[PDB]
């Protein structure tokens, strides 16, 4: 049980709960995970699954976002939307609760990744508790392009659930008790005083 | 004097033959837009012919007798038949020939491989009668197919039920049969699956109970062999104890989990002799190295980068 401050590199790849406040909700985007293709002459429906550092809890070789357009036999392929599978994808930046941040320090924050039915569980400003797996991703400047290797690895929480902390009725239900007492009260004269003074 | 002939028609530009024992006709499917020996094959007879191997030729649409394999009656005693990537052939017509004639006294081996996905072919067990006051036509499937040691049907759109019916009818003997290839067949599903028409199910328990002493299996490219479906093979290990050589390569679904539990259960039989999982994306490196370290397979192949299966001359006679 953590917050974006006390979430620490010792916790990487462990299952964590973070108490915080939502900021910078990204737009929802559809993320391709399976592409389905009718083969023009072959008749078969070929397909391809896709991988990245967010779609899987464990590392697997990334599949780089390309639709295949030719069979092994060279026959051309027509991509099938609807049969192809896309998941909703969204990023939210959970900020530390400013009440918890100690003297003279800014609040830390981290990016939660949310897929499909966890998307838009919250909006900016919502106090929230998220549970997910804390992860590293990317090359962290170990790739030979980066002369500067003091930069740290990117890190995330891959979300497994999003609990909005609304508590520490917009249209009410009405029972026969309510119907009776509303009408019985309405026949009294001082309702304009009693209700307003309530 | 010519007993063995091999025509390899790499390119295109524009009577009784008792001597002949083996005919190979390999044709570049891109270039050879005809069937070179068609008139000879349909007219002549080649009675000594032990082996025939025809690949890449395009069966002409204009002659339905060619499409119905009527020529193929001309070759009795045909110990081996290999026929592959001949674009306009069909297993559908082939099984009509197997239905309506005692075309062969003995095939030791059959290898039929159409390329495109033709419509679903089912074993046509319909036995009509000319009249109710007359006998039915004898269906010659058994006496044709009884002898097979090797059955290869890779890619042929055969439905799983058709193969079970070959086993339940015992058209395939089961004792004589010792090696089986049904890779790349999309119309094969396994009893653990939930999303199918029932006639595409291959009851592996019924089949493995029928043909139990087979040595070699090939299910390569069979995407339908997901990890859940592999559980059928796990529980059916007692009915396949003769298996030495297994090919399930170029499967982009089968995780190393199924490999390990299959081999652990197989080891309850003394390791498996040979396993091919080249090109499989989900066979984890640590798992296969544990397979080697525990010596659960005597040889296991894991060339992840090997894109293709059709080793020419070894695995396929479709040209290049």
């Amino acid at each position: 049980a953590l917050s974006p401050r006390t979430l620490t590199a010792q916790h990487l790849n462990k299952l964590v709960s973070v108490e915080g406040i939502v900021t910078k909700t990204s737009l929802v985007r559809p993320k391709l995970i399976r592409s389905v293709h009718y083969a023009a002459k072959t008749g078969r429906f070929h397909y391809r699954d896709y991988t990245d550092a967010t779609t899987t809890l464990t590392t697997r070789i990334p599949t780089p976002a390309i639709y295949p357009t030719e069979d092994t036999e060279g026959n051309k392929l027509t991509t099938e939307y609807g049969y192809s599978t896309f998941i909703d994808h969204q990023r939210i930046t959970v900020q530390e609760m400013p009440e918890m941040a100690p003297a003279g320090q800014l609040p830390r924050s981290i990016d939660v990744i949310l897929d499909d039915d966890l998307v838009d569980k919250t909006k900016p400003g919502d106090r929230v508790n998220v549970v997910g797996v804390f992860k590293s991703l990317g090359a962290g400047g170990m790739n030979q392009s980066n002369s500067n290797t003091l930069i740290g690895f990117k890190t995330l929480i891959l979300g497994n659930t999003v609990y909005p902390l609304h508590a520490r009725a917009a249209r009410q239900m009405l029972t026969d008790f309510d119907i009776r007492n509303i009408n019985k009260l309405s026949k009294k004269k001082d309702i304009f005083d009693i209700l307003s003074q309530s | 004097l010519l007993k063995k002939i091999e025509l390899i028609f790499v390119n295109s530009l524009v009577v009784i033959y008792s001597e002949l024992e083996k005919i190979t006709l390999i044709c570049d499917k891109k270039k050879i837009k005809n069937f070179p020996l068609c008139r000879a094959l349909l007219r002549g007879q080649f009675p000594l012919l032990q082996k025939l191997t025809i690949t890449g030729v395009t069966f002409p649409m204009n002659n339905q007798d060619i499409m119905n394999f009527q020529w193929l009656l001309n070759f009795p005693d045909l110990k081996e038949l290999w026929i592959e990537d001949n674009d306009n052939c069909e297993l559908s017509k082939f099984l009509q020939l197997l239905k309506f004639s005692n075309v062969w006294k003995n095939l030791e081996k059959l290898t039929f491989r159409e390329n495109k996905l033709y419509p679903i072919v089912n074993l046509d067990e319909d036995q009509p009668v000319t009249n109710d006051d007359e006998v039915p036509s004898m269906l010659f499937y058994k006496e044709n197919l009884q002898n097979l040691e090797k059955l290869d049907l890779m890619g042929t759109s055969i439905s799983g039920s058709a193969l079970t019916r070959l086993c339940e009818q015992e058209y395939l003997d089961g004792r004589k049969l010792r090696s089986l290839n049904i890779g790349n067949c999309p119309n094969i599903q396994f009893p653990n699956n939930h999303a199918h028409t029932a006639r595409m199910i291959l009851d592996v328990n019924a089949v493995l109970k029928r043909l139990s002493k087979l040595e070699e299996i090939n299910l390569s490219h069979l995407s339908s062999l997901n990890d859940s479906t592999m559980k059928s093979f796990i529980i059916n290990v007692p009915f396949l104890e003769n298996l030495k050589r297994l090919d399930i390569s170029h499967n982009f679904e089968i995780t190393g989990i199924s490999i390990y539990e299959f081999l652990k259960k197989f080891q309850m039989d003394q390791p498996l002799a040979y396993l091919n999982i080249d090109g499989c994306s989900q066979v984890s490196h640590i798992t296969v190295n544990m397979i080697r370290a525990q010596n659960l397979v005597t040889q296991v192949d894991c060339v992840y980068e090997r894109d293709v299966w059709r080793k020419f001359g070894i695995n396929s006679y479709s040209y290049s």
